[PDB]
């Protein structure tokens, strides 16, 4: 339920599974083009662990989908992002996603 | 609601100076294709993504201006309808990126190659990634102005130009009829790398404050000579029709002969032996008295130009002769020199300035004369493709041509003045090549408003590099960024291009200076005194008073200011550090006098009045405009009426007047797919708003103009038409043609008022008020106009998430001219509720006090960046071409208003 | 015009010392600048060059402090960067 699109080539052979932490220096936006998050601002890799739900859907299957190394371009829909109810104060309901994902690194 | 930060790189463009463009009988060729290769790019070298674009742009409204602007800062190529750009992945134009199918699609990485082709013929440019095409053309953009290379790129980058024959050698077949770009380089200047127009740069002693830069125009490749056709040749000239002809049949036959280049009785001219000295009877007749009527027709550019001819003193024919000297001797039918001698003649500056211009219409008759025949430009001479390297106007022309063909026409002007005949100079007309940018003119620099100083004896320099107009001295903090100093009572400068000080006027004083010379301001609040030295030398008034003003008023206080006029480089030494300053030891020093900045760590910020129209709002007591607000009544909506002030009385301000509302509207992001009682459901369901303006009695509709205007539109023109509104069209489609994608974008959404009247014969004022309203569609991007209740043809469409402003553009012609209605149609929301949120279910039309109209001056303030960056410039090699370098970061915080879009 | 005939600002005799100041005052070091200020304060109160001279020399000591006015760190900083000027 969610759009990629390669920006940089990276290995395009390996995937994320199962076992592996994943590592990125993702920089969310807002459908509108107003940025809200990133990782390099904070100046260390996002570490996030594959498989118990604790990141949103649409980044989870995205990062699935897209290889190693490889920096991409995802959109979550409000169906497969917080919608309707919204991450408090932060993005407005039902809004457009944008990502500029870096999966760096896995483990 | 609340302004948005963010830390963002700074972004720079890097240009050749190579400009092309077209026009009618333009001297340069329609096609052009250059190169650009990726070295080494550093992804993240800061939070910030690296920008890099290549592409084209233009010269008449490209000025990336370092630091914030319109968008999300770092402003290159493709950030607004003045250039094209491709990133890579995107076409970028008008601030909007547009992804593009390529053959392995990625951002462009290290050792790749990018093909632009750019057609003048038609418009349409052609982007190719290492050979293979992408599916992108740019269709339907203007033509004016002139298109050149331009890299955007902020740090992190090293990019190569790569211009094809002696500057680079492509590494790839060029599509055919595509010149590379390296032969549109002028003979006169040598090509190099530079920036976009700056207002600084690097100097061995310091930092130079760069004035304006004179920018070369298309009309400058069209020859324009003077007709000499409607010329009716008079008796006292086909009377000395003979001699002017007799004396340039072989007038450049004479130079060469007794060299390798001498005559022979078996050949003529052009084998090699050219001279045939003998006569014009023995060489071709048609050539011949084709000789004859081109004298003729030097004397008919002599008419046309104002030459007139009359006879004083004794024949020349009787004390002139023929001189066989020992050279020019020849077998063939006797020897004698090849045109027809002349004794000893002189020619005053009169005739030196009237052959110069008479070699200027005959060569720009001959390029007019070719390229009617199809010939260009190109620096390398090509027969076959019919391109010379002397295709270009005379002013254009490198001096060696101009003296060979000055040469001639020299002996000939001189044979002419031989036999008495006085070449008469035209009456003089002063003329200037550009009138309406007036702006673009002068560069005013001053510090910031908080080291206004109050008391003290403060001196600093100026070194005037160059000998053009510079004008130095003091200020207040309110200096208007766009009034000349020195105009008005807001400035104490002083003027050494003519000798001239400007306060409230003009007044003489002291002496020009020359280059180099460094101008030292003295002032001293407490004694109420303002001095001038120049190169240690005091200036003296046309008095015994060695003081430029006095009697002074403290007040709020003044500025050191420093102003540079077109094509100047000129270094402000603040005196930061006192050792750099050259003569304040020969004044200054022992008179108790300081530095302006001489403690002070950091180096004092400046500030240039940037010349970039931007829309703000109306001062309250503007003399000529105003702006009437009404509440609204029970049959009226509330309009905003504008009203001319000072119309019909002495000395108004008439000029072209752009207005806009201070609020725009945005539409859906995703578009739809595929009695007078409004109806409540769709009146809530409705996407789709108008406004209306009410043209007065009085107010020529030929003259007006409606609708939108998007927030990046940042053009003043003082003759404004729908014509030179900025427009292009991106075309796509699949790897095989079969174009499936064109969208049209443009800052400007208005239609002409002109074309909304009843075409009778004479009654061109109406007596009722016109009345045209603009209507949008948010869930389509649709925009449509009404002339008087009735649709007319025009409509436009666009993407989502665009932002609208409302435009009217108007030459006033009236007292009342024109009225910004803000009412409603039947099941029509106003517009009420699209600039407003909390309002979107309110049906009344309201006008809130935030919502006022803009106008848009051309000059404001702007402040430039304590650092820049540093970027390495050379020509790496023939086949590597020219080597752009940039590694250093540097980035600044950026403010973003919101609603206006810009930070 | 106004003092074709005569006038005290057009005065030779003041006016070459107008000129010759900035040599005069070269010598001096700006440190002694309250020495220079009460002199024309005692100057006023009718004292004669003698006995000013021994009222410099019973105040030899109240010259200035560079330390405490920044305005005299870079004047005295180019005072020595003058080749002709001898700490003694």
């Amino acid at each position: 339920g969610v759009e990629i699109e390669t920006i940089s080539p990276g290995d395009g052979r390996t995937f994320p599974k199962k076992g592996q932490t994943c590592v990125v220096h993702y920089t969310g936006m807002l459908q509108n083009g107003k940025k809200f998050d990133s990782s390099r601002d904070r100046n260390k890799p996002f570490k996030f662990r594959i498989g118990k739900q604790e990141v949103i859907k649409g980044f989870e299957e995205g990062a699935a989908q897209m290889s190693l190394g490889q920096r991409a371009k995802l959109t979550c829909t409000p169906d497969v992002a917080y919608g309707a109810t919204g991450h408090p104060g932060v993005i407005p309901p039902n809004a457009t996603l944008i990502f500029d994902v870096e999966l760096l690194n896995l483990e | 609601l609340l302004l948005q930060t963010n830390l963002i790189n700074y972004v720079t463009s890097i240009r050749p100076n190579i400009f092309v463009g077209r026009a009618e009988g333009s001297t340069q060729y329609g096609k052009w294709y250059f190169e650009v290769m990726v070295d080494e790019v550093v992804p993240f070298l800061t939070a910030q993504a690296t920008h890099l674009r290549v592409g084209w742009a233009l010269t008449e409204g490209y000025s990336p201006y370092p630091g914030g602007g319109e968008g999300w800062g770092g402003n290159g190529v493709g950030d607004d309808l003045y250039s094209y750009g491709f990133d890579g992945l995107h076409l970028w134009t008008g601030h909007v990126a547009r992804p593009v199918t390529s053959p392995g699609q990625h951002l462009l990485a290290p050792e790749d190659v990018v093909s632009c082709c750019l057609d003048l013929s038609v418009p349409s440019i052609s982007f190719r990634i290492n050979g293979c095409p992408v599916q992108g053309v740019f269709e339907a953009f203007n033509l004016d102005g002139l298109f050149f290379p331009v890299v955007s790129f902020s740090a992190g980058v090293k990019v190569r130009f790569l211009l094809g024959g002696r500057h680079g050698e492509f590494k790839f077949l060029p599509p055919p009829g595509y010149a590379p770009c390296h032969e549109a380089v002028l003979p006169r200047e040598r090509l190099r790398l530079e920036p976009i127009k700056e207002y600084r740069r690097e100097g061995p002693r310091g930092p130079h404050l760069v004035g304006p830069s004179r920018c070369l125009s298309h009309t400058d490749f069209v020859p324009c000579p003077v007709d000499t056709v409607q010329i009716v040749l008079p008796p006292h000239l086909e009377r000395i029709r003979e001699k002017l002809a007799e004396n340039i049949h072989e007038l450049w036959a004479l130079t060469r002969i007794e060299q390798g280049w001498t005559y022979g009785p078996v050949r003529d001219d052009n084998k090699r032996l050219h001279p045939c000295l003998v006569n014009f009877h023995s060489l071709p007749e048609p050539e011949r008295n084709y000789n004859l009527q081109m004298s003729g027709e030097t004397l008919k550019t002599l008419l046309a130009l104002g030459c007139h001819v009359g006879m004083a003193d004794e024949k020349a024919e009787d004390n002139l002769k023929k001189t066989k000297l020992p050279k020019t001797y020849m077998m063939s039918n006797g020897y004698k020199p090849a045109p027809l001698d002349l004794s000893h003649v002189r020619l005053t500056p009169a005739q030196t300035t009237l052959v110069d211009r008479l070699a200027e219409n005959g060569h720009n008759v001959w390029a007019r004369d070719r390229v009617a025949q199809g010939w260009s430009y190109s620096a390398v001479q090509d027969i076959p493709a019919r391109r010379n390297p002397r295709l270009v106007p005379y002013r254009l022309l490198d001096e060696a041509t101009k003296r060979s063909n000055r040469d001639s026409l020299c002996q000939a002007v001189r044979t002419l003045l031989g036999y008495g005949y006085n070449i008469e100079p035209p009456d003089q007309e002063p003329s200037q090549v550009e009138n309406q940018s007036r702006w673009d003119r002068v560069r005013i620099f001053r510090a910031e408003k908080s080291y206004t100083v109050q008391s003290g004896r403060w001196y600093f320099e100026f070194e005037a590099v160059t000998t053009g107009e510079m004008r130095v001295g003091w200020a207040r903090p309110e200096l208007r960024p766009d009034v000349e100093l020195g105009a008005d009572e807001l400035a104490y400068v002083f003027n050494g291009h003519r000798g001239q000080r400007w306060h409230l006027g003009s007044e003489p004083f002291g002496r020009p200076w020359q280059s180099g010379d460094v101008v030292g301001c003295m002032i001293d609040l407490t004694e109420n005194t303002i001095i001038f030295t120049l190169n240690g030398e005091v200036l003296m008034s046309d008095s015994g008073s060695e003081t430029a003003f006095r009697e002074i008023e403290i007040g709020d206080g003044f500025l050191p200011v420093c102003s540079l006029g077109p094509g100047q480089v000129g270094h402000l030494n603040l005196g930061q550090d006192v050792s750099s300053l050259r003569f304040f030891a020969i004044c200054g020093l022992q008179e108790g006098f300081e530095p302006f900045a001489i403690n002070m760590q950091r180096p004092v910020t400046t500030w240039f009045s940037k010349s970039l129209p931007q829309f703000e709002p109306v001062p309250p007591e503007h003399p000529h405009y105003e702006v009437a607000r009404m509440d609204g009544t029970v049959d009226t909506p509330p309009c905003l009426r504008l009203a001319h002030r000072t119309w019909g009385s002495q000395n108004s301000l008439v000029e072209m007047l752009f207005l806009r509302l201070s609020l725009p509207v945005q539409f859906h992001q995703h578009f739809r797919c595929t009695d007078n009682r409004d109806d409540p459901e769709i009146i809530l369901n409705t996407t789709t708003y108008y406004y209306s303006v009410r043209v007065f009695a009085g107010q020529e509709p030929s003259c007006v103009w409606v609708g939108w205007v998007t927030p990046d539109y940042h053009q003043h023109d003082m003759n404004f038409d729908l014509s030179k509104v900025r427009a292009v069209t991106v075309t796509m489609g699949d790897e095989q043609g079969n174009v499936h994608s064109s969208l049209k974008c443009s800052n400007c959404y208005m239609v002409w008022g002109g074309d909304f009247v009843s075409p009778g014969q004479q009654g061109r004022i109406s007596h009722t008020d016109l009345v045209i309203g603009c209507l949008v569609d948010l869930a389509t991007g649709l925009m449509t106009f009404t002339a008087n209740g009735k649709e007319s043809n025009t409509f436009f469409q666009v993407e989502p998430n665009t932002k609208l402003f409302p435009a009217v553009f108007v030459l006033p012609t009236h007292q009342n001219v024109i009225q910004f209605e803000l009412g409603k149609q039947k099941n029509i929301m106003p517009l009420s509720a699209a600039m407003f949120l909390s309002e979107r279910k309110n049906p009344a039309p309201q006008c809130p006090p935030r919502l006022e109209v803009q106008m848009l001056m051309p000059v404001s303030w702007s402040r430039m960046p304590n650092h820049f960056l540093q970027v390495e410039t050379r020509r790496a090699g023939e086949r590597l071409g020219w080597a752009v370098q940039c590694q250093d970061p540097l980035t600044m915080m950026a403010l973003h208003i919101p609603e206006e879009n810009r930070c | 015009r106004r003092g074709d005939r005569y006038s005290v600002q057009t005065s030779l005799i003041v006016a070459t010392l107008k000129k010759m100041l900035p040599i005069g005052l070269n010598m001096c070091a700006p440190t002694d600048q309250d020495l220079i200020m009460l002199a024309k304060t005692r100057y006023a109160l009718k004292d004669t060059d003698e006995e000013v001279r021994e009222f410099l020399q019973n105040n030899l000591h109240l010259q200035g402090k560079v330390e405490g006015s920044p305005s005299l760190r870079w004047q005295m900083a180019l005072y020595r960067g003058l080749p002709g000027r001898e700490e003694d």
